[PDB]
DNA sequence: AAAAAAAAAAAAAAAAAAAAAAAAA
DNA sequence: TTTTTTTTTTTTTTTTTTTTTTTTT
C-alpha cells in the first residue's frame, strides 16, 4: 500500500523531532517515563507542519489513525525496544483547534461520518466497564496443546472442542482483555436551543478511557465518528446506528489543574513574607468596592486550612464556611459570582433550584438491572471544592438541616433500604442572605436580624454582616470605583461596539485611578498544597484569645455576638491562622497568622447595636 | 424515454430566464457555497414545461429522480473547476416549492397514494437525525468479494440482501457505505381546521439531507411530499403504515438598504421624540413610560470586566397602577414589537411555565430542560402581567435571574446554569386594587430587595380628572372609528435589532462626573426623608439605581449610534429616574 | 406547632414494535 | 437448507402506592 507507506513515513518523520523544538520526542519520552501507552498529540502541529496530513487524518480518521499508531510504536521501539515489547499497541488521542470537525451533538450530521470529531458535551450515560477479550488462549487436558485465537476489532466463534473433539478449557490468566465501556454525552443546556428537547451522541471508550469521565461532567470527546451494523440477517432498514469511537476524553475543566511561573511563585513569596496575604486579599475582586475583611475571609476559603485525620479514624474539618448576609446590592452576589468564576470545581446554586435529593446525592433504581444507584448531587460534586450558595435563607428548612453534617464533617450519609453510603462531600459552603425585613435593622440585635438558628449560624465559622451604610464619603467612593469599571473597555479589542449574545496587570488609570487573575490562581493553587504546622506560641496565642473571645468581658455594653462563640470557633481560629499561613508558604503557623486570623474573628463575632 | 426527460429537466434548469438564469446562478452559487441543494419553484417548472411539472404532480417517485440527475449534471457544467481534492461531483438534493393552496389533510384519502401532496399542519414532535444509507457494499462471507455500490430506495423502504454469491453469505461493511442525514416529524392538522366535534388527524413526515431539522416542533408548516407507505419486506388485512416523503417545507407565522435607512433614522435630530411616540400611539397619554419603555427596548449595554464578572446591560421596569390604566396593552405591544419578547403572567402562562426547569426522563434517563418565558425570552424581553402574583420558588428564581441574568438549577442529576438574558417588564396593582394615598407606601407588598431590582417604578393613577376623562372617551371612540413620524412595527423592530447587536455604548468622563455628584444628592436626600419618617421606604435608592442610571444613558446613546454617552442623555436619564423617585420621595 | 389535603417520586405492569435465534420439516 | 414461531430487548407509557410537600387551624 503506497498511500499507507507514505502516511506511516509522514507520521513518523512528525514524530521523529529532534531538528525542531523537540516537543513530540519529549512527550515520548514523558510517556515512556510514567509507563502509559497512550500518546496526546495537537492537530495544530499537523496543520504547521503537513496541512495535507492534517487534512487527511481529519477527513478519514480509520486508516490514518492506524498509520499514526504504527508510526508512534516504531518511533518507541527506536527510542527504546524494551518498553515497546510490552504494549501491543500504541493509540493515539487528538486536541487542538477543529476549524468546522468541532461541533455539538446537535449538529454533528452524517457528514462527518469517517472523519475526527472533537465533540463538547455533557456525559449523561456511563456504562459499567466490561473486559472484551481480544486474544483467548485454551489449553487441552487430553491432546496438552494450547491454541492462541485472536479477535481482530470489528467494531466471533469462540473455541470449545478440539479438533477431534476434545473438550477446551479457556486460560482466563493467559487470555487478553481491553477494558471497554460506553457513554452518551449530551449537548450542554447553556448552548441547547431553549425549546426543543436535548440531543445526545454515543461514545465507546476503549482502555486508557473507561473511566476518564463521569456521569453528569462537561467533557470533551475528540474521536472517529462512524456506523454500526446490524446483525447478520437477510433483510435490512437503510439506517444504521452511530457512535464516536472515542481516541481522547478530556474534561472542560481545564481550571482543574512551567519553571518560570514556579520562579515567579517562589520570588513572590520570598520578597515581602508579610503583607503577601493583603495584597492578595485586596486583589481578589478587583470589581467590587471595599469589604476588606470579607475579602480577606474568602482568600481564607480559597485556601482552606488543613484537615486533622487522627489515629482513631477521626475526622477533623480543614475547610472554612463563610455566611453573607447583607442589605441590598452591596456586592454579595457578586463576590459569590467571582467565587465562581475563579475557585475550582466550585458549584453554584440558589435557595430553592436545589431541593432535598438534589442538593446533597439521592438513591434511585437503576431501572434497568433492578438494582439500587447513587446519584451525586450538587454538593458531592463539589468535594474538594466550593459549594456557591445564593438565595441561602429562603431555602426549606428541610434543606438547611440537610447540610450540617457535610458542612461539619463532609461526609453525606444516605441509605435505603437496599443500599448504603457515605458518599465523600469535602467542600466549604459559601452562602448569601438577606437579613429577615429584607433590609438589616441596626437597631435589633443581629440574633433577631437573622432567622437561622443558633446551630447552623455555629456551623458557619465566619458570618459577615454588610451594612447598606450611606456614609456620603464611602458613597462618593464606591460611585467612582463603579463609575471607572462601567467606563471600562477591552484594551484596543473593542472600539465602540457591543457583545455578542506577569505578577503584576498593567496598571490601568481606568481600573486603578493588584496581581493577575491567572497569577493569582496559579500562586493560590501551589500554596493550597502546603501543610503548616502549628506553632507553641501560636497555640498559646489563640487559646488565650478564645478563652477571652468565650468570657462576657470580651463584649462591651450594646454590642451582641453575631454568632454563638463555641468549640467551633476555636478550630475556626487555626483553620484561619493555617489559611494564613499557607499564603505566605510558611509550613509553620507564627504568631503573625494566629493574630491576624484572632482580629478577623473578633470583627466577625460582634456587632454594634444602635 | 427517460433519458429525454431528463435532457428537458436538463433544458429548463440551464435556459430557464426572468435578463438572469435564475436557477443556473442558483446551482453556481449554492454549489460553491457547498450547499449542494436548490429550491425548484414549481410554477416556473409548469411555465417552462408544463409537461414535466403534470408528470411530477402524477409520478414525483422517478421525476425528482431525473430532476436531481439533471441538476447534478447542471451543477457540473456550471461549476466543474475545482480544486484537487473535492474535484468529485455531489449529488444534489432538489427540493420544489409552489404557490399552490394546501389541501386539508383530511383529503389525503387512497387514491392520492404515491402522488404529489400539499397539506398544512402544526409539527409535534421530531427525531434527532441519523444516518440512512444511500448507496452501500455488502462482501461475501465465503469468496469475500464485493458487490459495491447497490443503489438504495429513499424513503422507508429498507433492503433485502442478496442469496446467492453458502446461502446469504453478504454483510455489511459499515466503512465503505455512503449514508445521508435522516429524521421523521410527527404532523397533526392545524387545530382551525378541525371539525367542532373531532378528533384531530395526524400524519408522519419523512425527511431527508438538508431537511433535516429545517422545522422544530411547534412551528406552523406546510409540506409538499410524496404520499408513501413503508416498503419493508411486506383485524386489518394488507394495511400498510401511510407517511409522507417531505421534499418542500414553508414555515409560516437586513438589507444593505435597510441599514442605511436605520442609520439616517438614527441621525435625526429628534429620534429620541419620534421613538417615543412611535410604541403606543393607540394609548393615550403617559409620554414618560413610553420613553422609559423605549429606553428599555434599547437597554444598556452588558460588561464583562477583567476578573469575568457581569454587569448586566438590560433594563429592568415596573408600573404599578390602578387597573384601568392600558398597561396590559401595553405589555401586549411590547412583547408584539421587541425582536425576541414573551408575554407571560406572574404565575407563568397556560402549560408554560415562567422559570426553566430541569427533569430526567426515567426511561432515556436524558436531562429535558423544560424552558419556562425566562429562557426562551433570551436576549430580549418578558412582559410579566400580574408581577405580585408569582409562586415562591418563580420569586426566588427571579430574585436570581433579574440580576445576574442567570437561571441555576441542580437536579438529583446535575447542577447548570442557564443564560436568561432577559429584560422584564411588570405590571401589577396596588395591594388594595386602588391606589391610596392616606396608606402611601402601604400600597405595595414587595420585599424591598425585589423591588430594588427593577431599574424604573412608575406609578399610575386616576384619582382624579374631568378634562382628562373626556378626552380619554373620545380618543378611545375616535380609535374605534378609524380603525407622520410613526415607524411602522416591522421597521421599528429591525431597527430595535440592529441598534441592539451593532451599538454598545460607554459613559464619558464628565458624564460620570455629574451623574456621580447626583447620585450622591440622591443618596443623602433619600436618607434625610427616611429619617425624617423615622421609617424604611419600600423603594430604596441603591448602588443598582446607579447601574440602572447609567443603563438608561446608555440606551439614549445606543438609540442614535453613538458610541459615548453625552451628558444630555445622562440628564434625560436622570430625569427618567426622577419621575420615579416622584414614588421613591414624594410617595412618602 | 401539628394535621389534612395535594403533589410529586418512584416502582411495578402493560403495550408493542422490531431484530435475531432455535426448532421443524 | 429454508422457513417460521418464538425470544428478547429495547422504548415507551401507564397505574398504584408511597412518600414528600403545601396549606390551614
Ligand atoms: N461596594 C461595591 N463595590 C462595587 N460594586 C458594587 C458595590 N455594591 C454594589 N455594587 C454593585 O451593585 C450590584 C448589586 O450586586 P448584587 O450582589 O447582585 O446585589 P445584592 O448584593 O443585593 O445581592 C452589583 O452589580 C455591583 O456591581
Ligand atoms: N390611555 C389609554 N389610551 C387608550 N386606551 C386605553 C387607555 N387606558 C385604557 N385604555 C383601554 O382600557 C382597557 C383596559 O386596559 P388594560 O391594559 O386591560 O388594563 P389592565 O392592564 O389594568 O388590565 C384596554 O382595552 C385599553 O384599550
Ligand atoms: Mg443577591
Ligand atoms: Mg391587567
Ligand atoms: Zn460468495
Amino acid at each position: 500500500d503506497v498511500e499507507l507507506r507514505e502516511a506511516q513515513r509522514d507520521y513518523l518523520d512528525f514524530l521523529d523531532d529532534e531538528e525542531d523544538q523537540g516537543i513530540y520526542q519529549s512527550k515520548v519520552r514523558e510517556l515512556i517515563s510514567d509507563n502509559q501507552y497512550r500518546l496526546i498529540v495537537n492537530v495544530n502541529d499537523l496543520r504547521r507542519k503537513n496541512e495535507k496530513r492534517a487534512n487527511r487524518l481529519l477527513n478519514n480518521a480509520f486508516e490514518e489513525l492506524v498509520a499514526f499508531q504504527r508510526a508512534l510504536k516504531d518511533f518507541v521501539a527506536s527510542i527504546d525496544a524494551t518498553y515497546a515489547k510490552q504494549y501491543e499497541e500504541f493509540y493515539v488521542g487528538l486536541e487542538g483547534s477543529f476549524g468546522s470537525k468541532h461541533v455539538s451533538p446537535r449538529t454533528l450530521t452524517s457528514c462527518f461520518l469517517s472523519c475526527v470529531v472533537c465533540v463538547e458535551g455533557i456525559v449523561t450515560k456511563c456504562s459499567l466497564v466490561r473486559p472484551k477479550v481480544v486474544r483467548s488462549v485454551h489449553y487441552c487436558p487430553a491432546t496438552k496443546k494450547t491454541i492462541e485465537r485472536r479477535y481482530s476489532d470489528l467494531t466471533s466463534v469462540y473455541p470449545t472442542k478440539d479438533e477431534e473433539n476434545n473438550p477446551l478449557e479457556t486460560e482466563y490468566g493467559l487470555s487478553v482483555y481491553k477494558d471497554h465501556q460506553t457513554i452518551t454525552i449530551q449537548e450542554m443546556p447553556e448552548k441547547a436551543p431553549a425549546g426543543q428537547l436535548p440531543r445526545s451522541v454515543d461514545v465507546i471508550l476503549d482502555d486508557d478511557l473507561v473511566d476518564k469521565a463521569k456521569p453528569g461532567d462537561r467533557v470533551q470527546v475528540v474521536g472517529t465518528y462512524r456506523c454500526l451494523p446490524g446483525k447478520k440477517g437477510g433483510y435490512t432498514s437503510g439506517t444504521f446506528r452511530t457512535v464516536l469511537i472515542a481516541c481522547n476524553v478530556k474534561q472542560m475543566s481545564k481550571d482543574a489543574q512551567s519553571a518560570e511561573d514556579i520562579a515567579k511563585i517562589k520570588k513572590f513569596s520570598k520578597t515581602r513574607s508579610k503583607d503577601i496575604f493583603d495584597q492578595l486579599a485586596k486583589s481578589l475582586a478587583p470589581s467590587i468596592h471595599g469589604h476588606d475583611y470579607v475579602k480577606k475571609a474568602i482568600l481564607c476559603l480559597l485556601l482552606g486550612g488543613v484537615e486533622r485525620d487522627l489515629e482513631n479514624g477521626s475526622h477533623i474539618r480543614g475547610d472554612i464556611n463563610i455566611l453573607l448576609i447583607g442589605d441590598p446590592s452591596v456586592a454579595k452576589s457578586q463576590l459569590l459570582r467571582y467565587v465562581l468564576c475563579t475557585a475550582p470545581r466550585a458549584i453554584p446554586t440558589t435557595g430553592r433550584g436545589s431541593s432535598g435529593v438534589g442538593l446533597t446525592a439521592a438513591v434511585t433504581t437503576d431501572q434497568e438491572t433492578g438494582e439500587r444507584r447513587l446519584e451525586a448531587g450538587a454538593m458531592v460534586l463539589a468535594d474538594r471544592g466550593v459549594v456557591c450558595i445564593d438565595e441561602f435563607d429562603k431555602m426549606s428548612d428541610m434543606d438547611r438541616t440537610a447540610i450540617h453534617e457535610v458542612m461539619e464533617q463532609g461526609r453525606v450519609t444516605i441509605a435505603k433500604a437496599g443500599i448504603h453510603a457515605r458518599l465523600n462531600a469535602r467542600c466549604s459552603v459559601l452562602a448569601a442572605a438577606n437579613p429577615v425585613y429584607g433590609r438589616y435593622d441596626q437597631y435589633k440585635t443581629p440574633m433577631e436580624n437573622i432567622g437561622l438558628q443558633d446551630s447552623l449560624l455555629s456551623r458557619f465559622d465566619l458570618l459577615f454582616i454588610m451594612l447598606d451604610q450611606m456614609d456620603p464619603e464611602q458613597d462618593r467612593e464606591i460611585s467612582d470605583h463603579v463609575l471607572r469599571m462601567h467606563r471600562y473597555r477591552a484594551p484596543g479589542e473593542q472600539d465602540g461596539d457591543a457583545m455578542p449574545l506577569q505578577i503584576y496587570e498593567k496598571h490601568d488609570n481606568l481600573l486603578h485611578g493588584m496581581v493577575s487573575a491567572a497569577f493569582m490562581k496559579k500562586y493560590i493553587h501551589v500554596a493550597k498544597i502546603i501543610k503548616p504546622v502549628l506553632t507553641q506560641e501560636s497555640a498559646t496565642y489563640i487559646a488565650e484569645e478564645y478563652s477571652r473571645l468565650r468570657s462576657q468581658d470580651s463584649m462591651s455594653s450594646d454590642t451582641a455576638r453575631t454568632s454563638p462563640v463555641t468549640a467551633r470557633t476555636l478550630e475556626t481560629l487555626i483553620r484561619l491562622a493555617t489559611a494564613h499561613a499557607k499564603a505566605r508558604m510558611s509550613k509553620t503557623v507564627d504568631l503573625q497568622d494566629a493574630e491576624e486570623a484572632v482580629e478577623l474573628v473578633q470583627y466577625a463575632y460582634f456587632k454594634k447595636v444602635l | 424515454r427517460k433519458s429525454q426527460l431528463q435532457r428537458r429537466f436538463k433544458e429548463f434548469l440551464r435556459q430557464y430566464r426572468v435578463f438572469t438564469f435564475k436557477y443556473r446562478d442558483e446551482l453556481k452559487r449554492h454549489y460553491n457555497l457547498g450547499e449542494y441543494w436548490i429550491e425548484v419553484e414549481m410554477e416556473d417548472l409548469a411555465s417552462f414545461d408544463e409537461d414535466l411539472a403534470d408528470y411530477l404532480y402524477k409520478q414525483p417517485a422517478e421525476h425528482l429522480q431525473l430532476l436531481e440527475e439533471a441538476a447534478k449534471e447542471v451543477a457540473d457544467e456550471v461549476t466543474r473547476p475545482r480544486p484537487s481534492g473535492e474535484e468529485v461531483l455531489q449529488d444534489i438534493q432538489v427540493m420544489l416549492k409552489s404557490d399552490a393552496s394546501p389541501s386539508s389533510i383530511r383529503s389525503l384519502k387512497s387514491d392520492m397514494m404515491s402522488h404529489l401532496v400539499k397539506i398544512p399542519g402544526i409539527i409535534i414532535a421530531a427525531s434527532a437525525v441519523r444516518a440512512k444509507a444511500t448507496r452501500i457494499s455488502i462482501q461475501c462471507r465465503s469468496c469475500r468479494n464485493t458487490l459495491t455500490n447497490i443503489a438504495m430506495r429513499p424513503g422507508l423502504e429498507g433492503y433485502a440482501l442478496p442469496r446467492k454469491c453458502p446461502l446469504d453469505p453478504y454483510f455489511i461493511m459499515p466503512d465503505k457505505c455512503k449514508c445521508v442525514d435522516f429524521q421523521t416529524l410527527k404532523l397533526q392538522e392545524l387545530p382551525d381546521a378541525v371539525p367542532h366535534g373531532e378528533m384531530p388527524r395526524h400524519m408522519q413526515l419523512y425527511c431527508d439531507r438538508y431537511l433535516c431539522d429545517k422545522v422544530v416542533p411547534g412551528n406552523r408548516v406546510t409540506i409538499m411530499g410524496i404520499y408513501s407507505i413503508k416498503k419493508f419486506g411486506l383485524v386489518g388485512v394488507g394495511i400498510r403504515s401511510s407517511y409522507i416523503r417531505v421534499l418542500g417545507i414553508q414555515v409560516d407565522t437586513v438589507s444593505p438598504q435597510e441599514e442605511e435607512e436605520f442609520r439616517r433614522l438614527a441621525a435625526l435630530p429628534n429620534v429620541y421624540e419620534v421613538i417615543s411616540k412611535s410604541i403606543a400611539p393607540s394609548i393615550f397619554g403617559g409620554t414618560d413610560m413610553k420613553k422609559a419603555i423605549a429606553c428599555l427596548l434599547f437597554g444598556g449595554s452588558r460588561k464583562r470586566l477583567p476578573d469575568g464578572l457581569t454587569r448586566r446591560g438590560d433594563i429592568n421596569l415596573l408600573m404599578l397602577g390602578d387597573p384601568g390604566t392600558a398597561k396590559s396593552q401595553l405589555l401586549k405591544f411590547v412583547e408584539k414589537c421587541s425582536p425576541i419578547g414573551v408575554y407571560t403572567s406572574g404565575k407563568g402562562s397556560s402549560a408554560a411555565g415562567l422559570t426553566a426547569s430541569v427533569m430526567r426522563d426515567p426511561s432515556s434517563r436524558n436531562f429535558i430542560m423544560e424552558g419556562g418565558a425566562m429562557v426562551l425570552a433570551d436576549g430580549g424581553v418578558v412582559c410579566i402581567d400580574e408581577f405580585d402574583k408569582m409562586r415562591e420558588d418563580d420569586r426566588v428564581a427571579i430574585h436570581e435571574a433579574m440580576e445576574q441574568q442567570t437561571i441555576s438549577i441542580a437536579k438529583a442529576g446535575i447542577t447548570t446554569t442557564l443564560n436568561s438574558r432577559c429584560s422584564v417588564l411588570a405590571a401589577a396593582n396596588s395591594v388594595f386594587g386602588r391606589w391610596d394615598e392616606t396608606k402611601g407606601e402601604d400600597n405595595i407588598d414587595f420585599m424591598p430587595t425585589i423591588l430594588s431590582r427593577f431599574d424604573m417604578i412608575f406609578i399610575v393613577k386616576d384619582e382624579h380628572n374631568e378634562e382628562r376623562d373626556v378626552m380619554l372617551a373620545k380618543h378611545v371612540i375616535t380609535l374605534h372609528v378609524s380603525a407622520e413620524g410613526e415607524i411602522d412595527l416591522a421597521k421599528l423592530k429591525k431597527f430595535i435589532a440592529y441598534c441592539r447587536v451593532k451599538c454598545g455604548p460607554r459613559l464619558s468622563a464628565e458624564a460620570a462626573e455629574k451623574l456621580k455628584n447626583r447620585y450622591i444628592i440622591m443618596r443623602s436626600g433619600a436618607r434625610q426623608h427616611e429619617r425624617d419618617s423615622d421609617r424604611r421606604s419600600s423603594i430604596p435608592i441603591t448602588v443598582r439605581q446607579l447601574e440602572a442610571i447609567v443603563r438608561i444613558a446608555e440606551a439614549l446613546s445606543k438609540m442614535k449610534l453613538q458610541p459615548f454617552a453625552t451628558e444630555a442623555d445622562v440628564e434625560e436619564a436622570l430625569r427618567l429616574f426622577q419621575v420615579s423617585t416622584l414614588d421613591a420621595a414624594l410617595s412618602g
